């Protein structure tokens, strides 16, 4: 009765970042020590929770986003955030209690290209939102009627994710570990 | 159509503050990328300061913590706030449209900042006579702080043989310039040339006549 | 932060011909690159974006080229206007940088420079300086030297040159060579004369007057 | 399990700069948090700052703002705390402490580095003998030690008999005299009918100044 | 920055009896996602690194025996051990990590309570080799009492002395329960020559009256 964290974790291909996948996990018990035990993530930074004390405490909920980004954009997954990422495609709160995972994906996630981020937004996207719109981009007055050209833009963008570029530009898979414990049955727990 | 229009620049001293503003029209200033571009005199361009359509600034670190980018949207308008500021920030800030915080499609025609503890000067103009074909007169702009100086003959109406030199700093630390005209060697006499000189920075208009 | 090298500084072509700048990178940008012109006394306008794409506007003349660390801004059939300074820009890695730029002349045949010479204003000395400006207009190429002798005795640490852009109608190049001088020093001396050395005269062309 | 190993003990003059490391070793380190603590002698814990190796995220206390520069090279798992110029109210143990994420207590800690800031010189120390005699004797059992005194830096060990004799052995702690240098007295409770039997000699070493020093102490 | 404050600063209680460990903290240590106090419990042994007993005001570290318990919520927070045995006694923190900086309390030193136990004291006059070196160091020993607070006077021909003396305490004995005492007096050989009488004086509570040792030189 294992939580399924391989099954988001060890996917075979990821979510773009506009549109993060997130998987519910409950009524399961998980040893997070294959997860805190590895040595193929560059980063591992959790707030308000120890990982290595992870197989000893029941949680009501757990949630894990996946999504793929930039090197140079993975600074942005954390609280108090800001950049294009934070604002208009994920965006942590600034109470987040939970780990934020990482590791470089250069060999899966590029080719001698699909995985997208929103580029344009009117306003900052609020913690835990996701937003899929690809609706023109009015830069304008004039209404862009659903087709692109002046002050209309595409709201997505698409990353380049080739292998001849440097560490920062390659794709790394993201995935984020969200943790509430409140005050009801606390139904995942550990190996305990 | 676009329109970038910048105003505020001009002479500051050291650890001053100075607002730049830069109206715009053919897009909303609020759903854009905006970005400020200085240009040192005789150096390339520098990226000063940007802020996102959502509202997220960021600065360069040369001027983090002491330059402030914001918009008006009532006014139309995108502002950079210089305080304390310095010599080295001298430059022509130009106010450019980012798309998607990667370049700059549209331009402003550009600012000057000037930060010195020197003081303002209003010029001093001296006639060019023409010696004893083709002959040459022309004006000297001398002694004026800070820049700039435009020099016209003739109210506009004279612009073929026009040569306006480029301002040259000299070492008392006051700009000097010098500007001449080639005129047939029969009109000496029969046109009379007037060289008009206006220095806003200190609000001075000198109409020169010229003559052997 | 990453430095983008422009190669090379300056270039100077014939109207007609081809023009290849390049613009060399620190570290790999992956195509991230826009190209700019920035004609004097104006702001620099976008040209071409993403390193190949063309902006709105942009005659099919100018093209883009490379990729990753090397890449080349091309620009065929070259108009009496396309001449300026062009400046590489980055945007794959903040902050972002620009380039020194590379200056473009346009080149014409050799026009050798009339001289003048303009003693001192009067009005000037009652002030108690003088000044002696010398005038090299419409020549090409732009190298010259200008030396001034003052009682046949050379005189050095008290001329500022200026030189203008080219003509848009003729493609020629001004200077102005102005001696300052106190006006005590000014009347110490009679002869006043200015030496000019250019491509097109076969020989020093000297312009004086006396005080 | 993740287990910190701190630098050496430091010896410093006033004025002088200092950079102390804290390296760590085994699975999970990439979630640790190093902070470094500060306890002056006779004192309490004080947290001076936290860094993540992963980015250099670095945190300071304001206490300590400005005061040290707290870095990190992920390549060795080592974490730094440096002085640019140290002051003589820095002599201090520094210990490093580690917790898997920020907001988290901190469950591996370093052994602890020993900085000594003075303007003292290395010298050795001077042993004298606390005899015994019928104002040290009661109960039959009679009490004797030895004097080490005016010696910089710390630490000097103190044996009896070679480390054979350990029971009633009491070591006091040094003190730090007005002159700048330490001293310190061991004593050893014996019985009063092996005065002259037994021959009691205290073991003084002081590695720093490689001073050896074998005092017998004998009734007089 | 959060204030955390420990009562008391010192406590004695003897050998299976309850130790309690009070601490309070200036604002609420509670986060609102994990409704944990971020609160921890330290040990520090003489001469060792601090060790984390407890984590989140209930939860004990892996190997942490029984005896350890912590309660509390908001601001107020204790620290109990049931059964108080002689490896017990260290100096114990409270520090929070709700937000930073981090705050450690001020400690508090626990010891064993036993029996009163007078001091043992013993003087020792300056030796002959120390003499010629133009200094005379004068010792008197304290030697295992409890409780550890005692008062030690020299007088010098009847005449207190200031500003020449030093003292030093051991660390609680790991079997008896005691404490040892040593204060030097430190005078120049002119001025110890100067002098007969060298008295040190004691006083405690395990004595029903002030203990006087003295040599004449
Ligand atoms: C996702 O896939 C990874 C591999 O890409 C899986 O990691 C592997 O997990 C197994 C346990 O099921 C590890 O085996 C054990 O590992 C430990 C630590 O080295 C060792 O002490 C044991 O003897 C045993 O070999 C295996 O090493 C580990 N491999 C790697 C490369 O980390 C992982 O289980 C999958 N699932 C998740 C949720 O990550």
């Amino acid at each position: 009765n294992l939580c399924p964290f391989g099954e988001v974790f060890n996917a075979t291909r990821f979510a773009s970042v506009y549109a993060w996948n997130r998987k519910r996990i409950s009524n399961c018990v998980a040893d997070y020590s294959v997860l805190y035990n590895s040595a193929s993530f560059s980063t591992f930074k959790c707030y308000g929770v120890s990982p290595t004390k992870l197989n000893d405490l029941c949680f009501t909920n757990v949630y894990a986003d996946s999504f793929v980004i930039r090197g140079d954009e993975v600074r942005q997954i954390a609280p108090g955030q800001t950049g294009k990422i934070a604002d208009y495609n994920y965006k942590l709160p600034d109470d987040f209690t939970g780990c934020v995972i990482a590791w470089n994906s250069n060999n899966l996630d590029s080719k001698v290209y699909n995985y997208l981020y929103r580029l344009f937004r009117k306003s900052n996207l609020k913690p835990f939102e996701r937003d899929i719109s690809t609706e023109i981009y009015q830069a304008g007055s004039t209404p862009c009627n659903g087709v692109e050209g002046f002050n209309c833009y595409f709201p997505l963008q698409s990353y380049g994710f080739q292998p001849t570029n440097g560490v920062g530009y390659q794709p790394y898979r993201v995935v984020v570990l969200s943790f509430e414990l409140l005050h009801a049955p606390a139904t995942v727990c550990g190996p305990k | 159509q676009v329109q970038l229009v910048e105003s505020g620049g001009g002479l500051i001293q050291p650890g001053g503050s100075l607002r730049l503003s830069c109206a715009a029209s053919g897009f909303t200033v609020s759903s854009n990328y905006m970005s400020w571009v200085r240009q040192a005199p005789g150096k390339g361009l520098e990226w000063v300061s940007v802020i996102y359509s959502g509202g997220s600034t960021f600065y360069a670190d040369s001027v983090k913590g002491r330059f402030t980018i914001s918009r008006d949207n009532s006014k139309s308008t995108l502002y950079l706030q210089m305080n304390s500021l310095r010599v080295e920030d001298t430059a022509v800030y130009y106010c450019a449209r980012d798309f998607g915080d990667f370049y700059f499609d549209y331009w402003g025609q550009g600012t000057l900042v000037t930060v010195s503890s020197a003081s303002t000067k209003g010029p001093s103009v001296f006639p060019l006579a023409p010696s004893s074909g083709t002959a040459a007169l022309g004006c000297l702009v001398k002694d004026y702080f800070p820049e700039p100086v435009t020099v016209s003959w003739n109210s506009g109406a004279l612009t073929s043989g026009v040569h306006t030199f480029p301002a040259v700093l000299q070492s008392s630390g006051l700009y000097s310039l010098s500007s001449v005209v080639t005129v047939p060697s029969s009109s000496l006499g029969t046109q009379t040339y007037i060289c008009n000189v206006n220095h806003k920075p200190s609000n001075t208009k000198v109409d020169k006549k010229v003559e052997p | 932060e990453i430095v983008l090298t422009q190669s090379p500084g300056t270039l100077s072509l014939s109207p007609g011909e081809r023009a290849t700048l390049s613009c060399r990178a620190s570290q790999s940008v992956s195509s991230y690159l826009a190209w700019y012109q920035q004609k004097p006394g104006q702001a620099p306008r976008l040209l071409i974006y993403g390193a190949s794409s063309r902006a709105t506007g942009i005659p099919d003349r100018f093209s883009g080229s490379g990729s990753g660390t090397d890449f080349t801004l091309t620009i065929s059939r070259l108009e009496p206007e396309d001449f300026a300074v062009y400046y590489c820009q980055q945007y794959g890695s903040s902050p972002r940088t620009f380039g020194q730029g590379t200056k473009l002349e346009i080149k014409r045949t050799v026009a050798a420079p009339s001289v003048f010479i303009f003693p001192p204003s009067d009005e000037q000395l009652k002030s108690g300086t003088a000044s002696v400006v010398c005038l090299l207009n419409n020549f090409y190429p732009r190298e010259a030297k200008v030396q001034w002798k003052v009682d046949n005795a050379l005189q050095s640490g008290n001329s500022q040159e200026s030189v203008t852009e080219q003509d848009s109608k003729d493609s020629t190049y001004s200077l102005s060579s102005t001696l300052t001088l106190s006006k005590a020093d000014y009347e110490k001396h009679k002869v006043y004369a200015c030496e000019v050395t250019h491509q097109g005269l076969s020989s020093p062309v000297t312009k004086s007057f006396n005080r | 399990e993740v287990q910190l190993v701190q630098s050496g003990a430091e010896v410093k003059k006033p004025g002088e700069s200092l950079k102390i490391s804290c390296k760590g070793s085994g699975y999970s380190l990439i979630m640790y948090w190093i902070g470094w603590v500060r306890q002056m002698p006779g004192k309490g814990l004080e947290w001076m700052g936290i860094i993540y190796p992963g980015d250099s995220d670095t945190r300071y206390s304001p206490s300590f703002q400005g005061q040290v520069t707290i870095s990190a090279d992920k390549s060795i798992s080592t974490a730094y705390l440096q002085w640019s110029s140290l002051k003589a109210s820095d002599t201090a143990m520094y210990y490093c402490a580690g917790g898997s994420g920020i907001f988290t207590p901190m469950d591996v800690w370093g052994q602890g580095t020993a900085v000594a800031v003075s303007s003292a010189s290395t010298k050795g120390p001077s042993v004298f003998p606390l005899a015994p005699s019928s104002k040290s004797t009661s109960g039959g059992t009679a009490a004797l030690g030895c004097l080490v005194k005016d010696y910089f830096p710390e630490p000097v060990t103190v044996s009896w008999n070679s480390g054979a004799l350990t029971s009633g052995v009491h070591t006091f702690p040094a003190v730090l005299q007005s002159s700048g240098l330490y001293s310190l007295s061991s004593v050893v409770t014996v019985p009063s009918s092996s005065l002259g039997t037994q021959t009691y000699i205290c073991n003084v070493n002081h590695k720093p100044s490689n001073t050896k020093v074998d005092k017998k102490v004998e009734p007089k």
